């Protein structure tokens, strides 16, 4: 009668003292990749689409204002509360991603290179993933906790702060992870879920880019653009790095968002959503669940703005209408337009994802809100309703990979660092803009007959190659970001990185309000709404160890 | 303990035999694929003689598997031990009674890594309300059982695997075959992998009844019954890689569940009445029966930790399958009986029963069965006064019908099943309905459909058995010489069988049909002699000898040529006994080429082969050279029981015999041929080493050969043997402790017994198997010694 | 208490009176395709490989003679018994294929074209399948039962005969099925399991080809070559038919037998073995189970003959050694040889299925019989051991499609009809031989470096285009069949169709016996061993309705 | 067009055993009771199911896992706990006045 109290053993699990064993280390690695597919839900998408509703690219959509009103607050910047469940959830969910990356790192740290030669490669893979999650937390909250000690015991997590490091030192700690990945990932990864060395370079550049626009004040205002941080962006966007892993622009723009065309040369790193895979309904991108159009019965979230639509117009010789684009609404008949439009937003009268069996209409069939949020549809994450990749669970979803880094992003981030350095390498920066802008004008592979069938007048031209003043250059770079990356949920983060988020979002608020009534009372307050508040529940549980953001206490 | 077994070849005998089969075929025996090197040559008369043979230390060039002389049968068997304990208590009281039993039973089987245990509790009671006109009662019992069953055919596969393969590899891993050795896994290793597959079986069954007696002779009784059992288990699949045997790295677990609930209800009304001489009893009743069954499981592959604790479906990472179904049947039953006796001299009883069964369509759902039983007690008659040496002489005569209804619950249906192809199956043969119609190559749900399991029968009906027996039982002297002489004649009509279909009809042609008539008539005659000796000894000797002959009367023309009931598809068994067989007649062994030419031309005929008879004298041996060569009817069957009491000891012997009976077996294909088998190089019996040879010319056993050119696997008298036997089913001796010393302990009876089952067997000399009563097996029934007590307070 | 006897209903099935319903008709169709994958086993392969062991192409293999001795009898033509379980099984199994084809046909007959427009197409598909099965029974047994009434009730099957139709009328009944398929199948089948119109044409030609070599005597001897039957072969091998479905020769010969390359232009109809498909272990080609090499542990059946190996030699200008090929055994160093050899048989010293990580050796590792059956391996149905298509169940198997009709077969069957017609279209027949022979000489894509690494001297040349006498032409056609279709289990059927099966098999018996001792007592008896006996159990159950084959009673 | 069936099974077996010794005694005024004991307890649990999609006939009679044509999942686990218990009691009463 004490042998008796010890007989029953846990069933169906591994216990903490056996899980660091070598036989499980690659299991833990896969697990950390897995949570990027399985760790989000419809209100917490790791694409961050839910929060890019703040940007001038999209509306919230849905039945009306009452449908996710917590996301209507974000979209108009009024009524956001520190207590909101969605903010707390996205914070919680990305730190869960870090748990698996660290749990594997803890086990990988104990391996012998002599007996496990992929050690540093696998370690590189895990710090990459750890960087990806810290990076997104940083975009979302500014004042993040740097959880990068994988040998830290569960109790030491109670004494961490989000002010242990200055804003600049936080960005550096994210960069340090990506740095290790660059120095250790292989040049090619047969297994395409794992990032290659060029993916690490590209993310390392992206993070030194965001780190360059300093907010070293006590607030969110810009305190300068640091030269040497920009010079790291140039170093790690080097085409000689990108060539070594085979990355390049797709010959047609649409190929980045089509199931037939996953893992092309422009997909530098992507989340490998999958189907017919043993899981209950497929590792589909359930996070995009709310985004599908009303023609599937639900739910009609994430709808393009008339502003974004108008940004695609061109000027009789194939260039943006820099100061006039949004005066009149786009008219297919009389206006020149950019081919990227028809791969970004589905307009009425035109085929939904290239399928002339479904023509979008100004209908109760195509807008859940009977006109409130307009009648536009997000293409980049939806698919042909006849795809074999589309399944229904709680919501409709697909196996379409989500591209975290598109090779165009490398080219445009490289041009941004060059423009902002001003070493007379601005022309170099414009030929990179041209690489991206030329591809667009040729990307009519799937809509070549819209001139005949609908009267679309495509015209997009490269820029004349000459000297440009820097503010003019930036204006062209920002604009090329706009038409290349619409509805990819980076727009607001840019606006904040550039320090002009209050100015253009407010202008957009006054501008869009005439076309969409949810903005009638909108209002962005500077040095507050650039970032999400750190969740009240998180501050509460820290025992005074976390500090809030400027404008929030 | 297993007493004997078919002796199989050891590593040297196996090496000797293969050599003989080689040189018998004029082949270089040193070119064998199994690593034997033979020192041999020709004698003085020019005939192969084996001088010596060597064997590698290891079976494979890489030296992972050492050469062995394993006795596999001794390796997977052991002494079984059984232990039972039962404790009962009963209470008798004016106004009711109650009973209570606890029991335990634990079998460690004779087969390693098997075991079995049964907890049991019974509790019954009755309650006399309205004292002796209204009575309420109950029986209930409750059993928990748990067991690791052996795998099917574990023993035979241990006699099949050659003795050269070791139990353990060079390190401690499980041994196996390398190279050309048979594709058969290690039987010991199979048991170890089976050792955790344990089911847990819970069963309860009881009944509750009310009995109303409204006046003197009347009785109304209703009974409700319930029988619910459920079986639960996990079957574990572990990786293996033992020589060439391999699982790849498979691991899985199947969590199986089964349920059987059976409920019963009846009402019965009985009336008895007695008027001087006349006594009469009438009885009517009804009984509804239902049984509902269901099973289902979950299967999942790939487990990080190969232990039962870890291996639940939640923990698997590979693919999953889900299985399960259910079936059921219901029975309605109406019945009546009428007993009458004039002067305890003339008895008469009548009986009528309508039975209905959901296994038939409405058009044959019920069948009605009557009986008449008649009785005359001679010695009670007045004219029998004079015979004092005759205590009783009863003469009974009966006629009754009963029905057969044991068939599939879906016997009458054309059954289409979806059968996508999710169940294991050997070497193919899924018969799945899923197909890659698009050319994808898979990676998804395939389109699929339906396949036929059987064809229905709108006209399936009850099998009816009409039975007639007349009897004469007696007793003479003063109940010292009791006996009985019976004669029965049972004839079955519309016999039910699942009968397969013709080939060209194809998949799912099997049908449940009524097919023909049988007849079985015989003689039973039991005789006894009981008497004390007045010298302290009581003997009670009870015998029985029976004969029977069996015969098929009608058969649909298609079934008679099929051969289901006998005749092997070459002759109809109509007018013959059930299971009788037609085959070739084995006429010995060709001993010279002249004897080959001097015989009807037959394909494989050669020196040392089996000569088969030319039944029709056409000069060739072909498919017509067959006749009736096997009849299962024994000439008679007997049984004698000896009982002795002496000085409180008691001795009991039960003998049972069967005389003059054909048996038919495949055993000889393993014991008498190197090659009478689809799979090569298996271990064989030891009778081979007396096979025919120039060196060994006067033997019934054909010459060893690597090829069955002569088709000696043909149905022939070579496989028919004298299966007559006589055995001691049970012998038992016991001491009963005299109450002068036992009630010492406030205990009434106290008895010790020692008993033995299946100890002795006497066979025919020309029988060459293990046990003539079970001629298909290469192993006997193991002997049991038991020691027991029956203390009784 | 009669409502009570009716309550319990069958669980988990459909009953016979509901299965003809429209909602299930396409289920029945798929089911009839399915049994071509699921209805055979290791001893009864629908490739018929087990019975082609009679031919001069292969040995039985395995541990020795005792391993499937019933198939050793077939391989030496001595000791075959009418009672043998394998003969009965292959007869039973192909009639089960017909059951599903007929069960669907019975339901398809009741549909309305107005409401089910694919009716005749689906009916065509089912009679195709019905032809395929009768065709194979006919090759195997000659005297087959023609089960082609789908509305025939179960009892009428007891009165069928295999002598209701003459030998020629049986062939005609098989042709009539294929004829309907040709007139009704579509030209392209997106769903590639379903046969196209060209597949029906090709099978219709194959059956009129076999029907042309008349055995209208009471025995198996040839009683003539019927001209008009040949003219149907020419009509339905028409390149204008084959072009309309896109069929053609692969540019490399190896592509017909590689997983990477299923459903190419030369796969006119194939059995779609599949993997990761919901079934217990994959709809793999379990029928080839015994064929895998000893390097997988088992079982080393279906091994190429030294005769067949020698047939691949060439004559210093790239042509068969017609009367000398088998005098000396092939020596890679000093002999010219045909590239098809290295895609047919794996020899020691050379990579098993193109994988230099597994070099075949004269080893206990590569021949279960320690030399008895030689050391050669059948490539065409095995795969790279590193393939993802290879799984173990009871036996090792793969998802490699089995090609029933290769487009080369169309070309060579066309040339056979032309040679045998003799209308001075023999030259046409030789340019078709040349099409097949030219492709061979260029098929070094996967073994181009064997000249350097092993010293193989490839040389294969087309034939000079000129007038050829007909027996010379036939000699070249037979030979091209030999080197094109080795180990595809047609060799013996040809030999019988040509009426020369006793002559060459016997010659081969004397010839091969010096190299392989199982043939030392072999012996083919004319007008008997050309066909399998009808199974004794089948004759038994017919009640005198079936008659046996010549030489068997 | 989803259709599926899940066949769920659960088992709970709990067994208990005790021994207890009690002694009572009465001497005029004084009454006293002592009691000692022990109790072993165990409970073993287990559940498991089979899930399968796609059924031609949407009725319980038809919808068993054998009859499904889509994909399958298999679930199940178990847990358990045991308890040992030692105890004693002592009752005393002086004059049915003091307990
Ligand atoms: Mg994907
Ligand atoms: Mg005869
Ligand atoms: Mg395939």
């Amino acid at each position: 009668c004490d042998d008796f109290l010890d007989r029953q053993v846990p069933q169906g699990i591994v216990t903490g003292d056996q899980i660091a064993s070598p036989e499980y280390v690659d299991n833990l690695v896969i697990s950390a990749y897995a949570i990027w597919a399985t760790g989000d839900d419809i209100n917490s998408s790791f694409s961050l689409w839910n929060y890019d509703v703040r940007s001038d690219d999209c509306y919230k959509g849905g039945s009306g204002t009452e449908d996710g009103g917590v996301f209507n607050a974000l979209e108009i910047s009024k009524g956001i509360n520190t207590t909101d469940w969605n903010i707390n959830d996205i914070w919680k969910r990305l730190y869960q991603c870090i748990t698996r990356a660290n749990t594997a790192l803890q086990s990988l740290d104990q391996m012998d290179e002599k007996t496990y030669p992929l050690k540093n490669q696998r370690i590189a893979e895990m710090r990459f993933l750890r960087g990806h999650a810290h990076f997104m937390l940083k975009q979302l909250f500014k004042k993040i906790v740097i959880v990068n000690d994988e040998n830290m015991e569960p109790d030491a997590y109670n004494e961490l702060s989000n002010t242990t490091y200055t804003n600049d030192e936080q960005w550096q700690k994210i960069a340090d992870d990506f740095q290790f990945a660059y120095d250790n990932l292989p040049e090619v990864q047969i297994e395409k879920g794992r990032p290659a060395q060029a993916a690490a370079a590209a993310y390392l550049a992206k993070t030194y880019l965001y780190k360059a626009y300093r907010q070293d004040g006590a607030d969110n205002a810009l305190t300068g653009i640091n030269e040497e941080d920009l010079k790291q962006v140039v170093k790690y966007t080097d085409p000689l790095i990108m060539a070594k892993g085979g990355y390049g622009l797709e010959t047609d723009y649409s190929m980045n968002f089509l199931p037939q065309y996953e893992n092309g040369a422009e997909s530098v790193w992507a989340i490998q959503y999958s189907i017919n895979d043993g899981t209950y309904n497929g590792n589909l991108n359930w996070g995009m669940g709310l985004t599908t159009p009303q023609i599937l019965g639900c739910c009609d979230f994430h709808k393009p703005s008339q502003n974004l639509v108008n940004a695609f117009k061109t000027d009789s010789q194939g260039k943006p209408l820099f100061s006039t684009y949004d005066n009149e609404n786009y008219e297919v008949a009389t206006d020149n337009v950019d081919p990227r439009l028809f791969h970004t937003v589905g307009m009425p009268g035109f085929p939904y994802k290239y399928n002339e069996g479904y023509i979008i209409q100004k209908n109760d069939d195509w807008s859940r809100s009977k006109g409130l949020y307009g009648y536009y549809v997000s293409l980049k994450e939806n698919v042909d309703p006849d795809c074999d990749c589309l399944k229904k669970g709680s919501y409709w979803a697909s196996s379409l990979n989500h591209i975290v880094i598109r090779y165009a992003d490398v080219l445009l981030m490289r041009a941004e660092a060059l423009i902002q350095l001003n070493d007379g390498r601005i022309t170099d920066a414009i030929s990179l803009i041209n690489e991206v802008r030329s591809r667009a004008a040729g990307s009519t592979m799937l809509i070549f007959n819209y001139k005949e069938d609908y009267g679309v007048n495509f015209k997009v031209t490269p820029y004349d190659l000459k000297a440009y003043a820097q503010d003019e250059a930036m204006k062209m770079l920002k604009w090329e970001r706009r038409v290349e990356f619409g509805m990819e949920s980076s727009r607001f983060f840019d606006l904040v990185r550039w320090g002009e988020a209050k100015d253009v979002i407010n202008a957009y608020y006054v501008t869009e309000a005439s076309r969409c009534s949810i903005y009638k009372n909108a209002g962005f307050t500077e040095n507050k709404n650039e970032y999400l508040p750190v969740p009240f529940e998180q501050i509460s549980a820290s025992n005074g160890n976390y500090t809030q953001n400027f404008g929030w206490a | 303990m297993y007493q004997s077994k078919m002796n199989v070849l050891n590593t040297e005998q196996y090496g000797r035999a293969m050599w003989q089969a080689y040189v018998n075929d004029g082949e270089n025996p040193n070119g064998n694929a199994l690593g034997y090197a033979y020192n041999w040559g020709y004698n003085a008369d020019g005939n192969p003689v084996l001088y010596g043979m060597t064997l590698s230390k290891y079976l494979d060039s890489k030296n992972t598997m050492p050469v062995a002389d394993t006795d596999w049968f001794d390796e997977i068997t052991r002494t079984g031990v059984i232990q039972q304990y039962n404790l009962s208590v009963s209470n008798g009281s004016e106004k009711g009674s109650s009973f209570f039993s606890l029991g335990y039973y634990k079998n460690l089987g004779v087969i390693k890594d098997t075991d079995f245990d049964r907890f049991s509790a019974r509790m019954n009671s009755d309650y006399k309300l309205i004292d002796d006109i209204l009575t309420i009662g109950q029986h209930f019992t409750l059993n928990r059982t748990s067991e690791v069953q052996a795998p099917g055919g574990i023993i035979e596969t241990a006699l099949d695997i050659p003795s050269a393969i070791p139990v353990y590899a060079s390190d401690g891993s499980w041994g196996g075959p390398v190279g050309g050795w048979p594709d058969r896994r290690n039987p010991r290793a199979v048991l170890e992998y089976n050792k955790d597959n344990r089911y847990t079986y819970w069963r309860m069954f009881g009944d509750a009844y009310v009995n109303l007696t409204p006046f003197k002779g009347f009785n109304l009784r209703s009974t409700f019954g319930l029988d619910y059992a459920n079986k639960q288990a996990r079957y574990f699949t572990y990786p293996y890689q033992e020589g060439t045997q391999t699982n790849n790295g498979k691991s899985a677990v199947e969590a199986k569940q089964e349920h059987w609930t059976k409920w019963m209800w009846n009402a019965i009304a009985t009336y008895q009445l007695e008027v001087g001489k006349h006594r009469g009893d009438v009885m009517i009743g009804m009984e509804l029966n239902r049984e509902d069954d269901s099973h289902f499981s979950g299967y999942k592959e790939d487990f990080s930790i190969l232990t039962p604790d870890y291996m639940w479906p939640d923990a698997g990472s590979g693919t999953a399958q889900a299985y399960g179904a259910g079936e059921g049947y219901s029975l309605v039953s109406f019945f009546g009986k009428m007993n009458y006796s004039y002067a305890d001299r003339y008895l008469l009883s009548l009986t009528l029963r309508r039975d209905g069964s959901s296994r038939f369509g409405k058009n044959h759902r019920y069948a009605t069965f009557p009986s008449v039983s008649l009785g005359w007690r001679i010695t009670q008659e007045n004219f029998m006064k004079e015979l004092t040496w005759l205590d009783d002489l009863k003469l009974r005569a009966s006629w009754g019908q009963t029905g057969n209804q044991e068939i599939s619950n879906l016997a009458r249906y054309t059954i289409y099943a979806p059968n996508y192809g999710t169940t294991d199956s050997f070497g193919g043969q899924s018969y799945g309905t899923a197909y890659d119609i698009t050319g994808s190559n898979g990676g998804g749900v395939l389109p699929s459909g339906f396949k036929r399991n059987q064809i229905g029968n709108d006209n399936i009906k009850w099998e009816t058995t009409t039975q007639t027996n007349v009897g004469i039982d007696f007793s003479l002297f003063k109940q010292s010489l009791y006996g009985s002489l019976e004669y029965y004649y049972k004839k079955a009509t519309d016999i039910l069988t699942e009968m397969a279909g013709v080939g060209v009809l194809g998949e799912g042609g099997s049908r449940w049909i009524n097919s023909g008539a049988m007849k079985n008539q015989g003689f039973e005659f039991n005789l006894g002699y009981r008497n004390k000796t007045a010298f302290g000894l009581t003997y009670d000797l009870n015998g029985n000898i029976s004969t029977y002959r069996n015969e098929i009367l009608e058969l649909p023309e298609t079934v008679a040529a099929n051969g289901k009931f006998g005749g092997n598809g070459v002759k109809s068994v109509v007018g013959h006994t059930y299971g009788a067989q037609v085959g070739y007649i084995a006429d010995g062994i060709f001993k010279s080429q002249d004897e080959v030419d001097n015989h009807a031309t037959q394909e494989g005929a050669a020196v040392g082969r089996i000569r088969y008879r030319d039944i029709d004298h056409n000069g060739v041996i072909d498919e017509r050279d067959q006749n009736w060569i096997y009849d299962p009817t024994p000439s008679f069957s007997y049984g004698l029981n000896i009982y002795l009491e002496y000085k409180n000891f008691d001795l009991t012997m039960f003998w049972q015999g069967v005389q003059g009976v054909d048996i038919i077996s495949d055993v000889k294909k393993k014991s008498d041929f190197w090659s009478a088998s689809n799979v090569g190089f298996l271990n064989k019996g030891t009778r081979l080493l007396n096979a025919w040879s120039p060196t060994n010319p006067n033997s019934d056993i054909p010459a060893l050969t690597r090829s069955d050119t002569n088709n000696e696997q043909r149905v022939s008298t070579y496989f028919v043997e004298n299966g007559s036997f006589l055995k001691l089913r049970n012998i038992q001796l016991g001491y009963t402790v005299p109450a002068v010393i036992s009630k010492k302990m406030r205990m009434d009876r106290l008895r010790f017994y020692c008993s033995a089952q299946n100890l002795l067997t006497i066979k025919s000399k020309n029988f060459t198997g293990e046990d003539p009563e079970n001629p298909n097996f290469s192993y006997p029934i193991p002997v049991n010694i038991t020691f027991g007590l029956n203390i009784g307070f």
